[PDB]
C-alpha cells in the first residue's frame, strides 16, 4: 500500500 | 480557498516543529524526574559498588591458605564493613551483597562447604569495587528522556536534584455560543461543549500541567480576553471551536490584528481537520505558541495528536518529538480520499503473527465501532492515487501511535 | 535443596492473575475517567444533535412551497433556539450549524437564492427568491443523527481513553461507576541501604529499587505509598508489612532474599503461592496472598538486583494491578521484533530491557539491547522488554535478525 505520514 | 493558503501536509507539521521553541531549564527532585528530559550530564559521586561485594554467601576466604579446615573469626552482614581483619589461617562467614573483609582474596559456593569441599580459584564470585559504575564516569547523558530505570540511577548515584527542561503548561478554552458546561441540564439550541474535556484529558496524559479556560463566546471582545488570560498563565494556548466559513476570520482576526500575531497556516489539506490552525506570539523574548483546532470532536483529537503533542515534546527538549510510527495490516477495506486522511483504531497484535492488526473506531459523530480497547494510534491513510481508489483488508499501512501501545 | 519448589514461568504468571481480585466500584467525577474502567453501562439522556440543524448556510424552507418570492421571518443563528413558527411562504435565514425552525422541510443554501426587497429602511432584507425546488431534508443533519436518545454510548468494562471522556462529556453523564484504582504500598529491606540524600558510609549503598518500583507503577498512574527503608529484621520488617496492609491493597517489598517468607507464612498468616521461579532475572521473586476480612490483600516480595526488581515488576505487579481495576485483559502487549545484537541463549526464560525502534518504511521493528553491564547508553528510555527462550537441542544462540517477542512496558 501506498504510504503517506 | 479562504484568506489563507492550503498548506501541505507535511509542511504544515515541519512548520509546528520549527517554529515551537525549547523551555528553559529547572532544578527538580529526581523523584519528580519521571518522563523528562536531563539538561546535564550526571556523574557518579563514588565507586558502586564502593566495596568488594559478595556474589555468593558462604565463607570469605584467601587463595594463598588453599584448601583445609580453618577458624572463624566473626560474620560480615550486608549491612555493615567488617572490624575484624582476616590473617592467614583464618576465614568469614558472608551474605550475599556483604563486603568481603580486608584480608580475604576470594568466596565459597552453597554444597561447597569449618568443613570446607574445595577446588580454589581466586575472585571467586567477588563483585569487585567499582565494577557496575566507577566514581565520576557519566551515567546519564545530557538530553535524556527519563524513564523509571534512569530514576534508579538518578538515586544510585546519589544525585538528587537534577537541571531538567521545564514541562509546558498548556491552556485550553472552547469558543462557540452554542455550548454548555457537560454538567449543566441541555437547555434548547445548545449541545454540550465536547472537545475541552478530550483536549485537557489527550495532553494530561502526557503529564503537562492544564489550565482549562472554559467556554467563551464567539465574539471577539470576550474571545481576546480569554487569550490573554491564556498568554498570561501559559506556554501554549489551545481553541477548538469551529471556525470555517462566513466568520473563519472572528478568531484569525484577533490573533492578527489584536494580539498581533503570526499565523503560520491557517487551512492544512487533511482529512479531517482541515480549518486547523497554528500561530506564535513574541513577548519579551518568550514565544507563546497558539493551536487554534477546529470544531468536529474527532478533528480535535486528531489534529491534537498530530501537532500539540510532537510541538509540547519538543518544547520540553525532547530530542526527537516524531511521533511512533508503526506498520500494520488493515482491518477493513477502506476508499481513499483526495486528501490524506487519519482514522481513529485500534492496535492487535494476534498471538503470533509478526504484524498488527488495526480496526478503525469511527469517521464522524461519536464511534462506528463499539470496544473495551481504547484507541491505540491512528491510521495513516494516504492521498488517492492516479493507480490506488482504495485499500483491502490485509494491505500493510501506517499508524501513528497515540496511547499506551 | 531450597525452602520452596521452582515454579514455572508461566505458571507463576497464571497465578498471579488468577489470585490477583478486582477491586470494588465507585463513582468519579468524569473529568477524573482518565485510565479507568466503566463499571456501569452509559446511555445518551438526549439526542445528538438535540435539534434539526443547519448544515449549510442559507434558510430554512417548508420544501412543499417550492421556488417562490418569500418574506423572510427572522434570522436563526447557532448559539440559541428556535422561536417563530414558519407558515406558507414564510422562511427564515439560517446559518450552518442553527437549529431549524419548526414547520421547515429543508434548507436552501443562499448561492440558490436572489433577494429580492429590502426594507423601506436601510436595516433589513423582506424578501428573497428561492431558487431550487428542494428535496425534502436537504442540508439538515436531524435529532439523533450523532447519538439517538437511550442508546448504548460506552459499554461496561471498557478502558477509556481522552476520546471516551470526550463522548462521557457530549451524552452529558457526568458521575460514573468505575473500578477503583489500586493504592499500592513500595518499601525496601535491607540493613546496608540508605536514602540516596545521603553520603555514602562505609558498608552501605544507596537505595536504588524503591525510586524505580514507585515511579514504575506511577507511570500507570496508581497511588503509591512510600514505606520507606526498612533492615531486615522480622520485627521492623513485620511492623512495616502492617503499615502497608493497613493502607494499601498491594505490597511490593525489594529485598534480596528466609527472613521475609517467615514472617509473611507465620506472623501474618499469608499464603505463598510461589517462593522461586525459572526465570532470568529475579528466581527468588515472591507472590502471596493475604486476606483481613474477606478483602484480600496482595504481596510481591521481589529481588534486590535493580535490574530484577524492575524486570519482574512488570511481569507480574503490572499485569496484576491492571487486573485489579477491572481491565478485561491485562496481559502485555507483546509484539514481533527482529533482534539487534546476537544473544546466548540460558536454561531459564531470560529478559532483557531493550529500545524498540520501527525504523523508516520497513515493516518489523529493531530491538537494541541496552541489557546489562554496567548501567547502550540511549536518550530514549526503554521502550519494551526481550522475551528469549530456553535453549533447546536445537537454538542455543540467537542471530541479528531473527524475530523475537517483546513484551511493552512503556509508550512505545
Amino acid at each position: 500500500n501506498a504510504a503517506k505520514k | 480557498m479562504s484568506p489563507f493558503p492550503l498548506t501541505s501536509m507535511d509542511k504544515a507539521f515541519i512548520t509546528v516543529l520549527e517554529m515551537t521553541p525549547v523551555l528553559g531549564t529547572e532544578i527538580i527532585n529526581y523523584r519528580d524526574g519521571m518522563g523528562r528530559v536531563l539538561a546535564q550530564d550526571v556523574y557518579a559521586k563514588d565507586n558502586l559498588p564502593p566495596f568488594p561485594a559478595s556474589v555468593k554467601d558462604g565463607y570469605a576466604v584467601r587463595a594463598a591458605d588453599g584448601p583445609g579446615d580453618r577458624f572463624i573469626i566473626g560474620e560480615s552482614q550486608a549491612g555493615e564493613q567488617p572490624t575484624q581483619t582476616v590473617m592467614p589461617g583464618q576465614v568469614m562467614r558472608v551474605t550475599t551483597g556483604a563486603p568481603i573483609p580486608c584480608g580475604a582474596d576470594a568466596v565459597v559456593q552453597v554444597e561447597d562447604t569449618v568443613r570446607i569441599l574445595v577446588q580454589a580459584r581466586p575472585g571467586q564470585d567477588i563483585r569487585p569495587i567499582g565494577h557496575d559504575i566507577k566514581r565520576g564516569e557519566c551515567v546519564l547523558a545530557k538530553g535524556t528522556h527519563m524513564g523509571p530505570s534512569e530514576i534508579g540511577l538518578l538515586a544510585t548515584v546519589g544525585v538528587t536534584e537534577v537541571e531538567v527542561n521545564k514541562f509546558p503548561v498548556v491552556a485550553v478554552m472552547s469558543t462557540g455560543n452554542e455550548l454548555l458546561n457537560p454538567e449543566d441540564d441541555l437547555l434548547p439550541g445548545k449541545i454540550r461543549d465536547s472537545n475541552r474535556s478530550t483536549l485537557l484529558a489527550t495532553i494530561q496524559e502526557h503529564g503537562y500541567p492544564t489550565i482549562n479556560l472554559g467556554i467563551v463566546g464567539d465574539n471577539p471582545d470576550d474571545l481576546l480576553n480569554a487569550l490573554n488570560e491564556g498568554i498570561s498563565r501559559a506556554d501554549v494556548i489551545i481553541t477548538s471551536g469551529g471556525v470555517s466559513m462566513g466568520e473563519k476570520d472572528y478568531l484569525k482576526q484577533v490573533l492578527d490584528i489584536d494580539l498581533h500575531a503570526q499565523i503560520h497556516f491557517g487551512r492544512v489539506f487533511m482529512k479531517p481537520g482541515l480549518p486547523t490552525t497554528f500561530a506564535t506570539l513574541d513577548i519579551d523574548g518568550v514565544r507563546k505558541i497558539i493551536f487554534a483546532l477546529p470544531g468536529n470532536p474527532v478533528s480535535a483529537v486528531v489534529t491534537c495528536n498530530l501537532f500539540v503533542v510532537p510541538a509540547l515534546r519538543k518544547m520540553q527538549g525532547i530530542l526527537d518529538p516524531r511521533p511512533t510510527i508503526i506498520k500494520a495490516r488493515l482491518s477493513c477495506d477502506v476508499k481513499l480520499d483526495p486528501r490524506p486522511e487519519y482514522h481513529r483504531c485500534i492496535l492487535t497484535w494476534h498471538h503470533q503473527e509478526p504484524l498488527p492488526w488495526a480496526q478503525s473506531t469511527g469517521n464522524q459523530m461519536s464511534s462506528r465501532l463499539m470496544s473495551m480497547r481504547s484507541a491505540n494510534g491512528l491510521l495513516m491513510l494516504p492521498p488517492k492515487t492516479e493507480q490506488y481508489v482504495e485499500l483491502h483488508k490485509g494491505e500493510v499501512v501506517d499508524v501513528m501511535v497515540i496511547g499506551r501501545l
